[PDB]
């Protein structure tokens, strides 16, 4: 009865995930583009700052 | 800013320190060689562990055997205590000395998983230059069932009904010439996949062992020579 | 999500030819090693032929070397176990498994016990 | 009655890709289309840390983004200043297999573990100065892949053994066991709100785990291969996933789909590690070949590269403040990029 | 009383044809070779570090090579002046005993890389490497530092300005104690030693017979026509060189004059043969390897 208790607990996590709220991907895509520009000048890995700015160098 | 340069000093000291101790790390870990001991778990690999420690073990993850021949240390690793999927923790041993590959040669129910094994290991990204010390285990298991002939190869492997052993074959004294087509067919099954590819960047070393075989360690420290005799004349660009 | 569905078994007298077929999805199929693994009842998986990306490099276990032809169609994505003489030790569940990386000649499957890209299996009784 | 349970289990999936599918309607591509390209994004190898004996496997930066521990499987963690190439700590290991380490968020404590299957705990802070195995977590039956301090009494652990666990570190006890995985936990990534992580295992699937609950909350099957590597987005509400088929791919959370998949024809090699930058705009991959490729995250562009390394990228890591990025290879250097 | 030269034109048209050639050779050769060891190759092994010293006092011989080659095919006249003949002499002659030397080097790391892979294996340090690369050069230049004294330009009765690689006929008696001292500490030895090595690596690849493990017979063609072409290459040129010094010591006169016009092209021919040295090595030492070529894209 094990193959059979497998295949309840794999049905019972489909069950639990498949209930949830899932939103629209362009709402998704929306908001990690507003975060990746919002912090945009916060990311130093964007432009080679000289070495008056930035350590390692 | 006297204080940050001491810190600076204090730090300097302490890379120092640590890096004399990694040199002598340096020198202790390249004098030693690191062996994979791999096949199946129902036959070899513990006889053989045992062994080399009566020549230190450990149930908990790897059992680690560490043994020396002449003034050569040798550091073998049997992967217990993992899941049956190997794809993944094998990645780690790519810069081992060898893989002691053990078969049960007198499984032949087993012969072909232990050859779909040895051919991933051969032909897997990471254990290209890799050498494999082949210990065909159980000779004398393989001796009793051929001489019995309650089962026989042919019925597990078609090809050997047309095997004829090979001319550089050297046969033990008192051993019939069944027993030596048997174990040579046996190993020249391992040697084709060893053989099929590789481009020289490894090399297999099949022996024929048994419980009762106390030569392991002498075998596996000439193999280990010539593994790392084949690295020096490849860096040598003698080849 | 990768998938592997197997059709094709039941009861075949011994002599008899069996077409066994995967449907395969979730992956291209054309860049992986394919392998057929039998399962015989209490005895455990076992590797029983194998087929490389191009289709060529076809392999056998030696029990079956004889027959048990294997093939593969990029094109339908599927893959394909004609065993042409049957006998009463094939019967098992036969399961079509994927190589875990696409372009790689090593075939680490865990035949025994769980493996990721298997499919469910199909039986074949003799 | 396995093949009632099967075709619901079935039946359920088809009901999830429908679900998804009505929810997805645009394309991250799509969107971003009118979002300009970040350029060519070249980085420096601005320090070279140089001292490991054997391959470099794991890699972790201090949250002073000033740290970095590197573990070797030669048996060595080195806890490295990044600013001046200097060597702060050199910790012999029991087992010289260590597929992961970790830093502590207060840098206190530094995590090992492999094939041993044992999360071994560091104490940095001694009061006689040097470094004691704080901590010996057993409880795992299958080798440590991964391991992220929730804090200085919590970690996160990863394991060959298809589960993940959260131990308790003062009581050496595995508190919580996340299970639900088929194959073995390459990946770890937790949330930067750290109530959420994210794993990634052999079978091609990431999962959603609530830590305080144990409960996997989602399941994503975009990749083919095994996952080896696996980051949240900087947002928390997305994460990045590397595969052995030469793919990575970008999960939304609400969205429970994926958004995006940063490939190339010309690259056939597994993923073996992934990071964001700050903002997440880049995405940053070390492959099995000797490059880490810097991705348009937002475009899927393949923005840069990063070379010099001689053989294949094992570790890589963006610094807290993103201003470097660390990436370890298995030839036993690790870089520094800026 | 001084012979005629009869014979003179093997200084005159054979040296410098010979050296053209192998300027044009090794000059590309080496190049190659430390470019590929700088910008290609691994942070280096003990082995490199030798590799890489022969290759540049390879590349060193050849930069030397061109005005050798202008003062050869004027009739043996310099033009460049007496301190710029001693620099050009003493750097070709510390770049051939240095190339000697690390060959020397090579030879030994391989014997015991060779014959105790195992044993060897702990001791193989690049900073040993290093340290012996150091004192060989500062040994070369030291023990050469003499032909900086005695490599005078001189005048002939032919009103050709003379630049001497051994050195004038008034130093001439000393030189010779000094040119033996050179070839006995800084050939001699090291031909043993490398004929030695050499020989002992054959025996041991051919009673061994590498195992069964990849045995190609190229590492044994290899191990062998390195000696051998070190031995017909640098042999024949020390032998002439102290014959040459013998004879413009002795003879210079009737008796013996066409034995001195004998030993003198002789002596040209073997200085034509140990130049071949800095094309042959690279050849043999880099390009014959297959792991060089597998570097080399
Ligand atoms: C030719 C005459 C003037 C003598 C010149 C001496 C030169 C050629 C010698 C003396 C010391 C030697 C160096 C000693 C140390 C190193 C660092 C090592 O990592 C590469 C070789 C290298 C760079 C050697 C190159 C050759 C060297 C520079
Ligand atoms: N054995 C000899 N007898 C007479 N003259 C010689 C002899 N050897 C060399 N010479 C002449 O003396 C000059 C110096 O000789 P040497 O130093 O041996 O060669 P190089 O001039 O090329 O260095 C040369 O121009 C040569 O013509």
């Amino acid at each position: 009865t094990a193959s059979i208790a497998q295949a309840r607990k794999l049905v019972e996590q489909l069950k639990m995930e498949a209930n949830i709220d899932r939103i629209k991907v362009s709402k998704a895509a929306a908001d990690l583009m507003a975060y990746c520009e919002a912090h945009a000048k916060e990311d130093p890995l964007l432009t080679p700052v000289p070495a008056s700015e930035n350590p390692f160098r | 800013t006297e204080d940050q340069r001491n810190e600076e000093k204090a730090q300097r000291e302490a890379n120092k320190k640590i890096e004399k101790q990694l040199q002598k790390d340096k020198q202790v870990y390249r004098a030693t060689h690191r062996l994979l001991l791999l096949g199946a778990d129902n036959s070899g690999k513990s006889t053989i562990v045992k062994q080399m420690r009566i020549l230190s073990g450990g149930t908990s993850g790897i059992f680690e055997t560490k043994f020396q021949v002449d003034k050569v240390n040798f550091h073998m690793f049997d992967v217990g205590g993992q899941r049956d999927e190997r794809r993944k923790w094998i990645q780690c041993f790519n810069d081992v000395t060898a893989i002691i590959f053990v078969v049960d040669s007198s499984d032949y129910n087993r012969l072909q998983e232990a050859l779909n094994l040895f051919k991933s290991i051969w032909n897997n990204r990471w254990l290209r230059t890799i050498s494999v010390i082949l210990f065909l285990n159980k000779q004398d298991l393989l001796a009793e069932k051929v001489l019995a002939g309650k089962s026989k190869i042919e019925d597990y492997f078609p090809e050997f009904a047309r095997y004829t052993t090979p001319e550089d074959a050297t046969p033990e004294p008192g051993e019939d010439p069944r027993v030596t087509r048997a174990k040579y067919f046996i190993r020249d099954e391992f040697l084709r996949i060893s053989t099929a590819s590789g481009d020289g960047r490894h090399y297999c070393y099949p022996h024929f062992t048994c419980a009762v075989d106390t030569e392991n360690a002498r075998r596996i420290f000439n193999d280990c020579k010539d593994i790392i005799l084949q690295m020096n004349l490849r860096e040598y660009n003698l080849v | 999500q990768v998938q592997l569905q197997e059709s094709g078994g039941g009861l075949v007298q011994p002599g008899g030819s069996l077409r066994l077929s995967c449907a395969a999805s979730g992956f291209t199929f054309s860049n992986y090693k394919m392998n057929w693994v039998r399962q015989a009842p209490g005895k455990g998986l076992e590797w029983v032929s194998d087929i490389s990306q191009s289709g060529a490099s076809i392999s056998y276990t030696g029990s079956v070397k004889g027959r048990f032809t294997i093939s593969r169609d990029n094109a339908k994505n599927t893959l394909y176990l004609q065993m042409n003489s049957l006998k009463p030790e094939d019967t098992a569940v036969y399961y079509c498994a994927r190589c875990p990386a696409p372009f790689t000649r090593d075939c680490f499957d865990v035949t025994s016990t769980t493996y990721a890209y298997r499919g469910q299996g199909t039986q074949v009784t003799v | 009655e396995l093949d009632q349970l099967r075709q619901e289990a079935e039946q359920l999936k088809n009901q999830i890709r429908d679900a998804r599918k009505a929810c997805a309607d645009a394309t991250l591509s799509q969107i971003t289309n009118n979002i300009d390209p970040v350029g060519r994004i070249q980085m420096r190898t601005r320090r070279t840390l140089r001292g490991h004996l054997a391959k470099i496997y794991a890699m972790h930066w201090g949250t002073d983004s000033r740290l970095l521990v590197s573990a070797s499987q030669d048996g060595k963690l080195i806890i490295w200043d990044s600013y001046t190439t200097n060597k702060v700590h050199a910790i012999p290991l029991r087992s010289s297999w260590v597929m992961t380490c970790a830093y502590a968020p207060s840098g206190n404590y530094v995590a090992c573990g492999g094939l041993d299957n044992i999360c071994s705990i560091y104490n940095l802070k001694t009061r006689e100065g040097n470094v004691r195995v704080s901590r010996e977590l057993a409880g795992h039956t299958g080798y440590l892949s991964c391991c992220r301090f929730l804090d200085d009494n919590q970690i996160v652990t990863s394991s060959g053994d298809t589960t993940c666990a959260l131990w308790d570190i003062e009581t050496g006890q595995q508190t919580t066991t996340f299970t639900g995985h088929t194959g073995d936990v390459m990946s770890l990534s937790l949330a930067p709100d750290t109530r959420l992580f994210v794993s990634g295992a052999c079978d091609a699937s990431a999962k959603l785990w609530d830590v305080r609950e144990g409960m996997c909350r989602q399941t994503f099957t975009g990749h083919e291969s095994d996952i080896n590597a696996i980051c949240f987005f900087p947002n928390g509400n997305a994460f990045a996933t590397g595969s052995d088929d030469a793919t990575c791919r970008l999960f939304d959370l609400r969205a429970d789909q994926e958004l995006m998949t940063y490939s190339h024809d010309n690259i056939i090699c597994g993923i073996t590690s992934v990071s964001f930058s700050k903002s997440g705009r880049l995405l940053l991959a070390g492959y099995d070949d000797f490059n880490c490729n810097v991705w348009d995250a937002l475009k899927a562009d393949r923005a840069g590269v990063l070379a010099g390394h001689d053989n294949r990228v094992s570790c890589l890591g963006v610094t807290d403040d993103g201003m470097a990025v660390a990436t370890g290879s298995w030839d036993s250097f690790l870089k520094i990029w800026n | 009383f001084k012979c005629a030269l009869t014979k003179t034109g093997f200084q005159f048209y054979y040296l410098p044809a010979v050296y053209i050639l192998v300027f044009i050779i090794g000059f590309l050769g080496n190049s190659v070779a430390i470019w590929m060891f700088v910008f290609h190759m691994k942070p280096w092994s003990g082995i490199s570090v030798y590799m890489f010293n022969l290759a540049l006092a390879d590349f060193l011989y050849v930069l030397t090579l061109p005005a050798l080659i202008f003062y050869y095919f004027n009739k043996t006249d310099w033009i460049f002046g007496d301190a710029m003949c001693k620099l050009q002499r003493f750097i070709f002659h510390v770049n051939l005993y240095g190339s000697i030397l690390f060959l020397t080097c090579i030879s030994a790391h391989r014997y015991s890389g060779v014959v105790y892979p195992l044993k060897s294996l702990g001791r193989l340090k690049k900073k040993n490497a290093i340290c012996i690369s150091v004192l060989v050069w500062l040994i070369v230049v030291v023990a050469i530092s003499p032909i900086l004294f005695y490599s005078g330009t001189g005048v002939r009765k032919n009103k050709t300005i003379t630049c001497y690689d051994t050195t004038s006929d008034e130093y001439l008696r000393s030189y010779f104690i000094y040119s033996m001292c050179t070839t006995v500490a800084m050939f001699c030895v090291p031909l043993v030693l490398i004929l030695g090595c050499y020989g002992l690596i054959v025996r041991a690849l051919i009673y061994k017979d590498l195992d069964n493990s990849p045995l190609r017979r190229k590492s044994i063609y290899l191990v062998i026509i390195v000696p051998t072409v070190f031995a017909v290459s640098y042999i024949p040129f020390h032998v002439m060189k102290t014959m040459n010094l013998r004879a413009r010591l002795d003879f210079q006169t009737p008796a013996m004059c066409a034995f001195n016009d004998r030993v003198y092209a002789t002596y040209q021919v073997t200085r034509g043969l140990a130049s071949l040295n800095s094309c042959v090595d690279p050849i043999l030492y880099f390009l014959a390897g297959d792991t060089f070529r597998r570097r080399l894209s």
